[PDB]
């Protein structure tokens, strides 16, 4: 069974630059559906950016343009830069993966525990 | 603001132009901060605090003491008088200061639970306050939702509103945007009603008091709430004894007049002896209790809405829990895909959004590429009432699943391709829905019906079915295999639908099925396995399949190995009688509706069980009203079923509800310990009068020295018993029969030896120091000090029925702590101050004769003690 990890989250100023990396005990070559989300409180989690089977890159509507998602098998890890990042687009960020799948109805869906990305407004 | 006549008769464009409301787009922040600088916010003004405390003085025992005091008015006793008005006023005081402690609480918590609804104000819908709302403001209604405002309605695909609580017919409306010429208002959506079925979006036409139906509402506010079942039965309690104890000073009044003694010293006892045997503070303290407790689950996080359920969670035993929306987070995704070809497509993804991709034997599908996957998903998305504005669903969570997986493909734009002219809608009872379709471009086609639904239900109107892109007449083999699919979904936890299309119903085409995912709610198996190890049960009654509601309630824990699970239709084929004797076997009710939901809850409130139904889901809010105890979910429920709760768990947890059920269970023993304290204490003062006048003696006590008593064990020193703090022992007591029994025949019999133990003692002293034959003040004094001091060591042993004082510490509960010193403060006031002496009659006594008075009062302490350590032996 595959095993998720994420890492590099923390605190950081708007305008700035920040990292986050999601690895999997496994090597990331099968998995068609992998991306993270965002959740926050006081509403429903929702989708940051995410690689489909055939290299298509989805990125959400709000944070389109500025979020850049990259996968190596060499690292088998997945990995996120942020820019420009704005006080009202800060959560807790989840990493997700799916796994294609016959006769078996059991989903492979696997998350992490999460890592909070916090900002405040300038000063 | 317009009127809803004015409203009604107005078109669509020209409300829109007087209220200037941007039907698309809705009013930008400053139109609406403008607009609130005028209208204002949308609540209804300010809701008697003086009305409340006045209240208070209608009960019956306290309209009993104001009697008393207006005949001491009357026949003027002005010292009698004044302690029985001070002796309601403190028990009124620390009523109300109860009630208004608890309901502040209430506030507290509800304000975090607000009415709210969804807006489009800056062409992005969010999820604001109805307190918020402005008129002009654009307001989009989903199913199970309340209206916030009167509203304008310009988009109505379907919509059925009751009407139940503004007019008063519990027929569901069905509502028409066009405009009516000239309750009748079939286009306009007035403030506060529920949408039973579909979406709607409309453009609020008043604000705050402009509501046409705003005056049901704040009659509502102001409709108080009816005495709870244990108000009333220690309402005819304290009558009872009140009537018993009036009875007997009536004997009392007949010997000393027939042996002769100054009628005037006999009418002031009899009154201060009927003042202190009306047990007062029984109400009080009742309604101090529940006061107490409802606070106490606040502190848990449950807003409970009526008082009634804090009596009744202490009997809770079994909770009739749903699988959607109260066991399982609600939060579905499509996910499988099985089509009547036999393909089979893994959709991922999670969540409602329209990035996911459908695999097909590892190949991305878009558009019409797999006819059948593309019909699937087409019936799909024509067939809902929901829609995904802004990454925020607004009907159904199937149905949100199902526009998720339309987005996903490529597919959602169909939605708006075809015009619904007929609609058989949801219903629970149906297990399916339809609608009639012709397409915008080519309307030459026929009326095709798109369908869905549960696999029984919806095969059983389909004919025909697809095969590579060919219709053919559906078959045994084709309906084995599709059910062998639907097991195994099932078994799998995915929730099941199956999709149809054709002309006319009863002549359909099989497309395939769905399997959405819905995962348990996080923290259920805890609570689950904590509540059936306190000792009380939990059922899944749903409307879903067997194998659904069975795989997740065994990943639950509710359904062990070896269970038994019962279908819908065979409680309609059972009986009652065999139905109760079933009922508390089986762990999993499946394919039950709303009807058979209300069988369960009646057959197992048939069973002597007290029933907590954690229910979600338009159709399910009868069920909360039928079940003893209806909870809500706060975070995740819809306004029918929070307006037709009695409880509503603000943070979305089944420990709470133990929580809650904790707290309940001691109330019973506070009372207990409270009437057992009054009733001891009120016998022994009738039992030493009785003596006293049968026997000639001179009474021990005079009018006054009874009415101190009688604010002694009806005001603090009394109350702060159902103050008391409720000990671990008696939350591990099985659930309280509901049958109130607070007079337990141990009860009165330990009330008997206080009685007697304190009679007693104080005959004894008083004969004591009656051996001269001199009626002196210092022999009063000594008899109403032993009395007080022996009130008091009762009062202290009345602390806990059974579990030792000196285990609970004398400083455990700080109230009775603090109203015993006061009682011990005023005793030596009345025995020393020389005012309260004359008004008393009292002397002063010597150091050693408190001392011996002390030693003696310990007694009935010490006979109680040894007593309690005689039962907790004999029960080991
Ligand atoms: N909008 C809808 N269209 C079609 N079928 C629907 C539907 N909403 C629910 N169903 C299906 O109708 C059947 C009966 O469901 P019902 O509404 O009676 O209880 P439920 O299963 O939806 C939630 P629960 O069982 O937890 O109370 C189930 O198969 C459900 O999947
Ligand atoms: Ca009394």
């Amino acid at each position: 069974q595959v095993q998720l990890q994420e890492s590099g989250g923390g605190l950081v100023q708007a305008g700035g630059s920040l990292r986050l990396s999601c690895a999997a005990s496994g090597s990331i070559f099968g998995a068609d559906w992998m991306g993270w989300y965002r959740q926050a409180p006081g509403k429903e989690r929702e989708f940051v950016a995410g690689i489909g089977h055939g290299a298509s890159t989805y990125y959400a509507d709000s944070v389109k343009g500025r979020f850049t998602i990259s996968r190596d098998n060499a690292k088998n890890t997945v990995y996120l830069q942020m820019n420009s990042l704005k006080p009202e687009d800060t959560a807790v960020y989840y990493c997700a993966v799916q796994y294609t799948q016959y006769r078996s109805y059991d989903s492979l869906l696997y998350w992490g525990q999460g890592t909070q990305v916090t900002v405040s407004s300038g000063s | 603001v317009l009127t809803s006549k004015k409203a009604s008769e107005l078109p669509v464009s020209e409300v829109a132009s007087i209220l200037q409301a941007d039907l698309q787009n809705g009013l930008n922040k400053c139109e609406v901060s403008h607009r609130r600088a005028f209208h204002g916010w949308n609540e209804f003004d300010i809701s008697p605090l003086w009305k409340k405390y006045i209240s208070q003085f209608k009960n019956p025992l306290i309209m009993l003491l104001l009697a008393s005091a207006v005949i001491s008015v009357l026949m003027h006793q002005f010292d009698d008088a004044v302690s029985i008005t001070v002796a309601i006023l403190i028990v009124v005081t620390v009523a109300f200061v109860q009630e208004y402690r608890s309901e502040k609480s209430l506030e507290e918590l509800s304000k975090l639970v607000p009415p709210e609804c969804h807006c489009v104000r800056e062409g992005k819908l969010e999820h604001t306050l109805a307190r918020d709302l402005v008129p002009g403001d654009t307001v989009c209604l989903s199913v199970g939702d309340r209206v916030p405002a009167d509203l304008r309605l310009f988009e109505a695909v379907d919509l059925s509103i009751d009407e139940s609580s503004l007019t008063g017919e519990t027929t569901p409306c069905s509502k028409v945007t066009a405009p009516q010429p000239a309750a009748s208002r079939s286009n306009i959506a007035f403030m506060g009603t529920l949408v039973r079925c579909g979406k709607a979006k409309g453009v609020v036409i008043g604000t705050g008091e402009n509501s046409e139906f705003g005056e049901v509402f704040k009659m509502m506010q102001a409709e108080e709430a009816p005495k709870t079942p244990l108000q009333k039965s220690m309402d005819l309690l304290g009558k009872q004894l009140s009537f018993y104890s009036f009875g007997i000073i009536g004997i009392i009044m007949l010997v000393g007049w027939l042996l002769g003694k100054d009628i005037l010293e006999m009418f002031t006892i009899s009154v201060s002896l009927a003042v202190a045997a009306i047990p007062e503070g029984l109400p009080i303290v009742v309604t101090v209790t529940l006061a107490l407790g409802v606070m106490r689950m606040v502190k848990k996080r449950a807003i409970v809405k009526k008082l009634p359920i804090v009596e009744t969670l202490g009997c809770c035993n079994v909770i009739c829990s749903d699988k959607t929306g109260t066991l399982t987070k609600n939060e579905m995704t499509v996910t499988h895909i099985f089509t009547s070809d036999g393909l089979h497509a893994e959709v991922t993804g999670v969540g409602y959004n329209q990035f996911g991709e459908v695999i097909v034997d590892g190949d991305v599908v878009h558009g019409f590429y797999n006819p059948a996957v593309s019909r699937i998903v087409e019936a799909g998305c024509v067939c809902n009432d929901a829609v995904i504005r802004n990454n925020t669903l607004m009907g159904k969570p199937t149905e949100g699943a199902l526009i998720a997986l339309a987005m996903k493909m490529g597919l959602d734009g169909l939605q708006q391709d075809y015009i619904r002219k007929a609609e058989y809608p949801f219903s629970s009872e149906q297990k399916w829905m339809a609608v009639k379709c012709v397409h915008r471009t080519q309307q030459d086609r026929p009326e095709i019906c798109f369908m869905k639904g549960a696999y029984e239900q919806v095969i059983k109107y389909c004919t025909t079915y697809q095969s590579k892109g060919q219709t053919l007449t559906l078959t045994q083999q084709q309906r084995d295999v599709y059910q062998q699919e639907k097991a195994r979904m099932g078994s799998a936890g995915l929730r099941v639908l199956a999709l149809a299309s054709g002309p006319e119903l009863g002549q359909l085409t099989f497309l395939g099925l769905v399997g959405i995912i819905d995962p348990p709610r996080t923290g259920v198996k805890e609570a689950v396995t904590t509540l059936i190890a306190s000792g009380v049960s939990i059922k899944m009654i749903t409307g879903d399949s067997q194998e659904t509601a069975v795989a997740i309630a065994s990943r639950l824990g509710l359904y062990s190995k070896t269970s038994q699970s019962v279908s819908g239709e065979e409680i309609d084929a059972m009986d009652v009688q065999q139905l109760s004797q079933i009922v508390p076997k089986v762990a999993v009710f499946y394919r039950a509706s709303p009807r058979h939901k209300m069988k369960i809850i009646k057959s197992l409130q048939k069973n002597g069980s007290v029933v907590a139904m954690t229910g979600d889901g338009v159709n399910d809010a009868v069920a909360l009203k039928a079940a003893d105890i209806g909870v809500a979910m706060g975070q995740t429920g819809t306004d029918v079923c929070k307006e037709a709760a009695d409880m509503i768990l603000v943070d979305d947890d089944f420990q709470t509800i133990m929580s809650a059920i904790e707290e309940g269970k001691g109330i019973y023993n506070n009372i207990k310990n409270f009437v057992r304290f009054q009733l001891s204490t009120s016998i022994a003062a009738l039992t030493l009068i009785s003596l006293a006048t049968l026997m000639n003696f001179p009474n021990p006590l005079n009018a006054m020295q009874i009415l101190w008593i009688n604010i002694i064990m009806d005001g603090p020193p009394a109350q702060s018993l159902g103050v008391e703090p409720v000990d671990k022992d008696v939350i591990r007591k099985p659930p309280r029969n509901w049958k109130d029994s607070i007079l337990t025949k141990n009860l009165i019999l330990k009330i008997l030896v206080s009685s007697i133990i304190i009679v007693c003692g104080t005959l004894f002293v008083f004969w004591r120091e009656l051996r001269d034959n001199v009626i002196t003040p210092r022999d009063t004094t000594m008899t109403f000090t032993c009395f007080v001091f022996f009130d008091m060591f009762n009062a202290l042993s009345s602390r806990s029925q059974t579990k030792s004082v000196f285990e609970i510490g004398l400083c455990s509960n700080r109230m009775f702590c603090y109203a015993v010193l006061g009682s011990i403060m005023g005793q030596l006031l009345v025995i020393y101050f020389p005012p309260l002496q004359k008004v008393f009659q009292t002397e002063s006594l010597s150091i050693l004769d408190l001392l011996f008075l002390l030693g003696l009062t310990s007694s009935v302490c010490i006979v109680a003690e040894i007593i309690k350590k005689v039962e907790r032996s004999r029960e080991k």
